[PDB]
DNA sequence: GCGTTG
DNA sequence: GGAAAAACGCCAGCAACGC
RNA sequence: UCGUCGGUUCAGCGACGAUAAGCCGAGAAGUGCCAAUAAAACGUGGUUUGGUAACGCUCGGUAAGGUAGCGCUGAAACUCCGUGCACAAAGACCGCACGGACGCUUGAGUGUGAACCUGGCGUUUUUCCAUAG
């Protein structure tokens, strides 16, 4: 496996603070220029190629026309001269992201399905495994040591060798880079990326880590239903142990975003526009958090019960998710950290399809539209089992086949 | 200058599946010379390589490209083919700068691609009975001669409402048709008539 | 340790 | 209609050799 | 009430700022506006150049924790005490380690609480206004 720990960088060591941050710009621009470029040249090889093949009769080899086995030779060849500044390594790393990224979606391109790739201005900056060296000082500090220049980028800019700068390493973050330093966990490629907010620079490390290897039972499975009256409801057929989250916290920012949305010149769009973007960035990051510490709880309700599997719901096809719980959620995103957060603690995650879930009685099976009598209760009708309704949704999303059994 | 679509619901001399057949076509044909004016454009700049040019009668980008492109993207009219050609060469034209500089990687364009109409093959008629009638100029001679269309294809258009005031200023003679396009919504599987309107 | 190419 | 925003969706996260 | 700093996100707490949903610069890529000039394509069509500053025009500025003065001493941000190590202005310093005492969570961990897998790209609808039934 592989994970990501940000680290704020402090100061830079021998540089000033302006001098660092031209610099930063001025690499930022490269890498914008480098992935444009490369993008470019990756569509003109495939015009020329399908030309080729209409006027000759087959594709043309790479290396007789270009001289380069990869379009990416051919485009660190051409993008090196007005990208002199980036560490050749690293640039070689962003190239290679552009022409995988054009290589890999090139009959989506074709086809017209999907765009060809543009890329933003504020950009990060790739640094590959071998210019990233994080030392712990005597005294407490932390220094990591970067390659960010060329050989003419150290001249005209009076840089002798690798940049280093401090770096805050505390909390989570401590343990994460005392695993690195002793060995157990590995660097991979990382970033340099920066934050408007705060207006701070952070080094965002992307580590390779072996995860703890558990005993789970894959015949226990736990099921979790998405609920109406309540966030989350947890449930299992070999147990009847109930785990649920209720929002709130989510009922009370909701509306405390929605009291504050009630009230809401000449030089230009970013004006007009910066005092909402701080709500709406206030908003993404309150879901981002809620979302980490509901996957959290879901993957350790599972560990408690030394289950083996994790089954929840399939979200394409509904279209009336907002009558849920939640309500507008970022759905996606809280599936998504429940499937990384278990295949880390050892378990499966099986999305089955709702084909009704919420009108089956659980208990028997028999599925009446009836069944549920106002949305918070339910009565089956055939064994009369007296249920809350998402806690017997969760029963039914537990059960190892029931999207068989039911249709 | 401003625009308002018109869902259609039948073509009167034709049925639903030959007339989606002939709009798939010419939207290959569309989306074929908007992505070949493209590469024609990058070529006309400069902007191009070593290995292409180690490998005109023209004023513009524009005339290069259409006739270039008018032998492959033959089952159009002649017209809104250069209605199309005109559109990608002045999208590149409007982002040269940015292209030569790398802030931009090669514009693109999507599969279910509009159809450009030139005000010269866009026509309506109201008649006693009460339904809409356009009439589109949708196809060239080489076409016409092979899918044996007789006239000019019409089809019944919902003029309801909002736009029913609209469309009869349109017949009065107040309001003038510019270019207009047909569009595909794909989730409704609906056709639908953005019919452009000019006002002084 | 950077640079270039598979 | 216009012009944007945001939910959904996917995948990466180089390697080997030469000065 | 909203925001700034106290490692990252959400919350608290301490200290501060606020007419900040404010105030001010420069510049000219675009939408207008004003001058001329008008190509490609089939009378229609709309071209090329310059100016102008109205612009959800473009690029930026502008408030917000505290810190000891004679080459040595060591002051100051989210518990106290001790012993070390490091530090004279700071976008950059207010930290780190070990030992103990007090807590907290479930003998360990912990020190305000919870959490801590991101970045890039694409897609398509939904908001929000304007508009008309």
């Amino acid at each position: 496996m592989i994970k990501v720990y940000r680290y704020e960088i402090v100061k830079p060591l021998d540089l000033d603070w302006k001098e660092f941050g031209t610099i930063l710009r001025q690499l930022q621009q490269e890498t914008r220029f480098a992935l444009n470029k490369a993008t470019q040249l990756a569509w003109e090889w495939m015009g020329f190629s399908s030309d080729y093949k209409d006027n000759h009769g087959e594709y043309p080899k790479s290396k007789d026309i270009l001289g380069y086995t990869n379009v990416h030779g051919y485009a660190y060849h051409t993008i090196k001269t007005k990208a002199y500044r980036l560490n050749s390594g690293n640039l070689s790393q962003t190239i290679k992201r552009a022409t995988d990224r054009f290589k890999a979606y090139q009959k989506e391109i074709l086809r017209g399905d999907m765009s060809i790739p543009s890329y933003k201005r504020d950009i990060p900056l790739d640094l590959i495994k071998e210019n990233i060296s994080v030392n712990r000082m005597n005294h407490g500090d932390y220094i990591a040591s970067l390659s960010l220049l060329s050989n003419p980028a150290k001249q005209e800019m009076n840089v002798k060798r690798k940049i280093s700068v401090i770096i805050i390493v505390r909390g989570a973050g401590k343990t994460i880079m005392d695993r690195i330093l002793s060995g157990e966990y590995q660097v991979s490629a990382s970033q340099i990326i920066h934050d408007d907010r705060k207006n701070k620079w952070y080094l965002n490390i992307s580590y390779d880590f072996e995860p703890q290897t558990r005993v789970l039972d894959l015949n226990k499975i736990m099921g979790i239903a998405l609920g109406v009256a309540v966030a989350v409801y947890m449930a299992f057929q070999h147990t009847p142990a109930r785990y649920k989250l209720e929002g709130g916290e989510i009922e009370n920012f909701r509306r405390q975003v929605e009291s504050r949305r009630i009230s809401m010149g000449g030089h230009g769009r970013d004006k007009r526009i910066k005092p909402i973007e701080q709500l709406r960035d206030k908003i993404a990051n309150f879901r981002d958090t809620t979302n980490h510490r509901y996957s959290r709880y879901i993957v350790d309700m599972a560990i408690k019960e030394g289950c083996g599997t994790i089954q929840m719901e399939d979200l394409t096809n509904i279209r009336d998710i907002g009558s849920r719980f939640l309500q507008n959620w970022t759905y996606y995103d809280l599936q998504q950290k429940i499937i990384y957060k278990a295949e880390e603690a050892g378990i499966k995650v099986i999305k089955i399809d709702p084909q009704y879930t919420s009108q089956r009685c659980s208990e028997c099976g028999n599925i009446d539209s009836g069944n549920r009598i106002g949305q918070a209760i339910f009565k089956c009708r055939a064994c009369g089992y007296e249920a809350n309704a998402d806690y017997n949704a969760a029963r039914n999303i537990a059960i190892p086949n029931i999207d068989k059994i039911i249709a | 200058i401003k625009v308002y679509r018109y869902e259609i619901v039948k073509p009167l001399d034709l049925d639903w599946k030959e007339f989606g057949t002939i709009l798939r076509q010419l939207q290959q044909e569309t989306r074929f010379a908007l992505n070949k004016a493209t590469q024609l454009a990058w070529e006309w700049m400069g902007f191009s390589s070593d290995y292409k040019d180690n490998h005109l009668g023209y004023t513009n980008v524009h005339g290069y490209a259409y006739h270039t492109i008018k032998t492959k993207a033959y089952r159009l009219n002649s017209g809104n083919l250069s209605q199309t050609i005109k559109r990608a060469t002045d999208r590149f034209k409007a982002y040269q700068k940015e292209i030569l500089r790398g802030d931009m990687s090669i514009p693109s364009y999507k599969r279910d691609i509009p159809l450009d109409l030139i005000k010269e093959n866009i026509s309506v008629n109201r008649m006693n009975h009460g339904d809409y009638i356009a009439s589109l100029s949708l196809l060239s001679n080489p076409a016409k001669q092979e899918m044996n269309v007789k006239r000019k294809i019409s089809v019944i258009i919902i003029v309801r409402g909002a736009g029913k005031t609209i469309m009869d200023r349109i017949l009065s003679g107040e309001y003038q048709v510019s270019a207009s396009q047909i569009i595909h919504d794909d989730r409704k599987n609906k056709w639908y008539l953005n019919i452009s309107y000019d006002f002084e």
